[PDB]
């Protein structure tokens, strides 16, 4: 129903900054839970940041911060101050509200996910 | 079609009280426009009074407040009431009625019916 | 006698009409301070969502569905749909509602007013998970006590809203509906704007534009004193508590001794009012809905509704005295409607019988220049030019709610032919007696006199009417060609009609 499609990526060094952007393909109905989720080389996937549609915010942080669009379908959350432990693939994921309207940070409960970057 | 008959009318001295009726018998009188006429042996007739349907009331001039018209719906009747008389008033009285009818309300030809009239002497 | 009846409902109309204006400008400035000082992003209240619907159609359910998703309300602990169903045509509904809305759907055998456990327990066990309830068609009371029941399972949930099946809601529609329950600890129920979106017909517009002046005006007014005679009935909200006291008197509401089906949202507010609450309505929240556009099915719903009105103000009047000071303006409200109707009753038999044309033209124009004052205010309140159309309102007033109150009060107490009488003889007879006199006057006055200034006057005035009627018409004639006079929401709803 929902196609999400990421961007951004490369080699950065540890002092440095750069932003990613996800675009999702669908309708959002202002409800759906949308987060940026990444993996390290040898362990799960961990959460890193999220925010309603409509409104709102999470993260873990300060370092990272999240910003919308909201009419280009469009998302991005840049990082600021890069560590070489922050290195990672991220992905973009997406939370229906269908099922339940709580909040939860598993990514199982994930029903829509995207690509890998980086 | 209404018929017109007039009833009283007779010598009076001056500022004295008469009073004159015209009946009208038809399918709605109160749809006919009534008005008073008068007949001097040396003039031709010339409008005094009348009423129309909507209860309004015209008098000519020098008769403004002199005489007063009035009509009764129920038994289809009209009257005119006579105060001040002066002589130059002796002449007769006919009554008409008109149901259609212009701007103009003060000529005999725009009203179509007539009655006999009723002579009205007065002396000084 | 006739110009001192048409002065006095003159200056009465428009006193009362003013006095409901800026009481309702008053009110608005109040919700307006209030929202002021309302943080941003603000959740605390957390609010449950009850929709109740029979046999809706497949398209207008899925649209309010996916209204009710848009809402950007972010502390919804869960939604309850409540269909009286059990039958396979009822199935439609619960596939619109799969499609929209999880998968999870229950189709209990009992219907949980006629059970002896009334708690949602028994037919739900998980209050996280959105869930759909089939019942045996019983009525859209019994419905709303399901939805009622599931939503007080969950001890967070501090205040429900009710939204109907074919109810299109905007993103802040929720937000403004639960801000003023915290405002102020008196303040229980919450009623919403409904506006009309379909308006291709000239019924529909007269219809919209009445709803739009009755929230604007009559609903802002009762706020103001906080004693809302009836909530909106597609957009409400309500508070779990005085829901949970007062369900058992609105499921076993006796009239004289039998169960009352229909005055829904009516009897409800009733109860929260003999409670000494406060109901507050608030112009910020719009809700669409759609209204009937044949006069058949629109002199049934009033009819009903008259019926309706004619049971709850007997409670009403007896329990405004719980309010104290307030409640005196509810009862002043009260009394006007019935001496209204009274009145307009007596000037019409007063009219029949005497017949006289200097009376029914200075009505018709005092009349008119009602219309015209009301649309101008509507047009200046609502920032559109098509509230003038509010001037055609008396011929539909004149023909629909006059034989619906006269049927109302006729049918309060005591095969198809006797059927089909009960609904529309009454309205057929009041028209044939209106026709009766018409004609009686038009006989009776058959006479034309244009040396008379008051025959003039009167022909001037009924001919000038009869112009303007057919400007208006001729305007409205035009504009509907332009397709000008359709609502911006009805455009796409067409749109995405056509591309299904
Ligand atoms: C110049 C610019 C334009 C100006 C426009 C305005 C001025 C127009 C011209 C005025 C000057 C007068 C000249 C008019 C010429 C045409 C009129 C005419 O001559 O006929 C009048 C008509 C005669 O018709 P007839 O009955 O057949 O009698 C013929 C007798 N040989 O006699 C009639 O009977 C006609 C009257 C018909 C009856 C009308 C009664 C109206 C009553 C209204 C009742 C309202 C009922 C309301 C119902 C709802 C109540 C709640
Ligand atoms: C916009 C508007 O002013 N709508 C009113 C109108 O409804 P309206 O004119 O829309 O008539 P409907 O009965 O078709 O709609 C009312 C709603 O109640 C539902 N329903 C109907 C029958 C039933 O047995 N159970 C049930 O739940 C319908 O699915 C529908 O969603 O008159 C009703 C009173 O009768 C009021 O409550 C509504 O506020
Ligand atoms: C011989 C036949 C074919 C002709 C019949 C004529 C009547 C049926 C028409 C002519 C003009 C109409 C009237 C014009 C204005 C009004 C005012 C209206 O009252 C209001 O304005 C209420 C306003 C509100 O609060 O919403 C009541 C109907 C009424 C009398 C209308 C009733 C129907 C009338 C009398
Ligand atoms: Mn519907
Ligand atoms: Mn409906």
């Amino acid at each position: 129903q929902v196609q999400l499609v990421e961007s951004g990526g490369g080699l950065v060094q540890a002092g440095g900054s750069l932003r990613l952007a996800c675009a999702a393909s669908g309708r959002i109905f202002s409800s759906d839970t949308l987060a940026w989720f990444r993996r390290a080389p040898g362990k799960e996937r961990e959460f890193v940041a999220a925010s309603r549609w409509s409104g709102g915010g999470t993260d873990y942080k300060g370092r990272f911060t999240f910003s919308r669009d909201n009419t280009r379908n469009t998302m991005c959350l840049e990082m600021n101050s890069l560590k070489p432990e922050d290195t990672a693939v991220y992905y973009c994921a997406l939370r229906t509200a269908r099922d339940s309207y709580y909040y939860t940070r598993n990514p199982t409960g994930y029903d829509y996910w995207g690509q890998g970057t980086q | 079609q209404v018929q017109l008959v007039e009833s009283g009318g007779g010598l009076v001295q001056a500022g004295g009280s008469l009073k004159v009726s015209c009946a009208a018998s038809g399918r709605a009188f109160k749809t006919y426009r009534m008005a008073w006429f008068r007949q001097a042996p040396g003039k031709e007739r010339e409008f005094v009074s009348g009423i129309s349907a909507l209860e309004t009331t015209y008098y000519a001039d020098s008769v403004k407040g002199r005489f007063t018209i009035s009509r009764d719906n129920t038994k289809n009747t009209v009257s005119l009431q006579m105060d001040s008389l002066k002589p130059e008033d002796t002449a007769v009285y006919y009554c008409a009625a008109r149901r259609y009818g212009g701007t103009d309300y003060t000529t005999t030809g725009s009203y179509d019916y007539w009655g006999q009239g009723t002579q009205v002497t007065v002396s000084s | 006698s006739a110009v001192w009846g048409i002065s006095v409902y003159g200056v009465f109309v428009l006193g009362f009409y003013i006095a409901q204006i800026v009481f309702s400008e008053f009110n608005r400035m109040r919700l307006s301070d209030w929202i002021s000082l309302r943080p941003d992003n603000w959740n605390a209240t957390r609010v449950a969502v009850i929709i109740a619907g029979y046999r809706e159609d497949p398209f207008m359910f899925k649209k309010c569905l996916e209204s009710v998703r848009d809402s950007e309300y972010g502390n919804v602990a869960r939604l309850i749909c409540v269909i009286d169903g059990d039958e396979e045509e009822d199935l439609k509904m619960a596939e619109i509602y799969k499609q929209v809305y999880n998968d999870n759907v229950k189709k209990p055998g009992v219907v949980l007013c006629e059970s002896e456990n009334k708690n949602g327990s028994t037919i739900d066990s998980d209050v996280s998970k959105n869930i759909c309830i089939l019942q045996p068609h019983r009525g859209k009371r019994e419905s709303l006590y399901t939805g009622f029941q599931l939503a007080s399972m969950d001890p967070s949930v501090h205040a429900v809203v009710l939204i109907d099946s074919d109810t299109v809601l905007e993103k802040n529609a929720i937000l403004e509906v639960v801000y003023p329950l915290s405002c102020d600890p008196n303040i229980k129920a919450v009623a919403g704007e409904c506006k009309i979106w379909n308006t291709d017909t000239i019924l529909s517009m007269l219809v919209s534009w009445r709803y739009f002046s009755a929230f604007n005006v009559e609903r802002g007014a009762q706020s103001l004193w906080k004693t809302v005679q009836c909530v909106g009935g597609p957009l409400g909200a309500y508070t779990i508590d005085i829901i949970n006291e007062i369900k058992d008197p609105w499921i076993t509401q006796t009239f004289l001794g039998n169960k009352c089906t229909y005055g829904d949202n009516r009897r409800l507010t009733n109860e929260v009012l003999m409670r000494g609450k406060k109901i507050v309505y608030t112009p910020f929240a719009v809700g669409w809905s759609d209204s009937p556009t044949n006069v058949m099915r629109y002199i049934v719903q009033q009819t009903r509704w008259s019926k309706s009105w004619c049971r709850e103000i007997w409670y009403t009047l007896g329990s405004a005295w719980k309010h104290g000071f307030s409640g005196i303006y509810l009862a002043f409200e009260c009394m006007y409607q019935i001496m209204y109707f009274f009145l307009v009753m007596y000037l019409f038999s007063y009219i029949a019988i005497k017949a006289d044309i200097r009376a029914q033209t200075a009505t018709v124009l005092v009349s008119t220049l009602v219309t015209i004052i009301k649309s101008s205010y509507l047009a200046l309140r609502a920032k559109n030019l098509k509230a003038f159309y509010f001037v055609l309102y008396t011929y539909v007033y004149f023909f629909c709610m006059i034989p619906a109150r006269i049927t109302a009060m006729f049918t309060m107490f005591d095969a198809r032919v006797w059927l089909w009488a009960k609904q529309f003889l009454i309205t057929y007879m009041w028209w044939a007696g209106v026709l009766a006199a018409g004609v009686y006057s038009i006989v009776d006055n058959w006479y034309f006199d244009w040396a008379d200034i008051q025959y003039r006057f009167a022909l001037v005035g009924i001919c000038s009417y009869l112009v303007f009627v057919s400007i208006v018409l001729v305007i409205y004639l035009i504009g509907k060609i332009t397709t000008w006079n359709y609502t911006p929401l009805q455009k796409e709803l067409i749109e995405e009609r056509y591309l299904h």
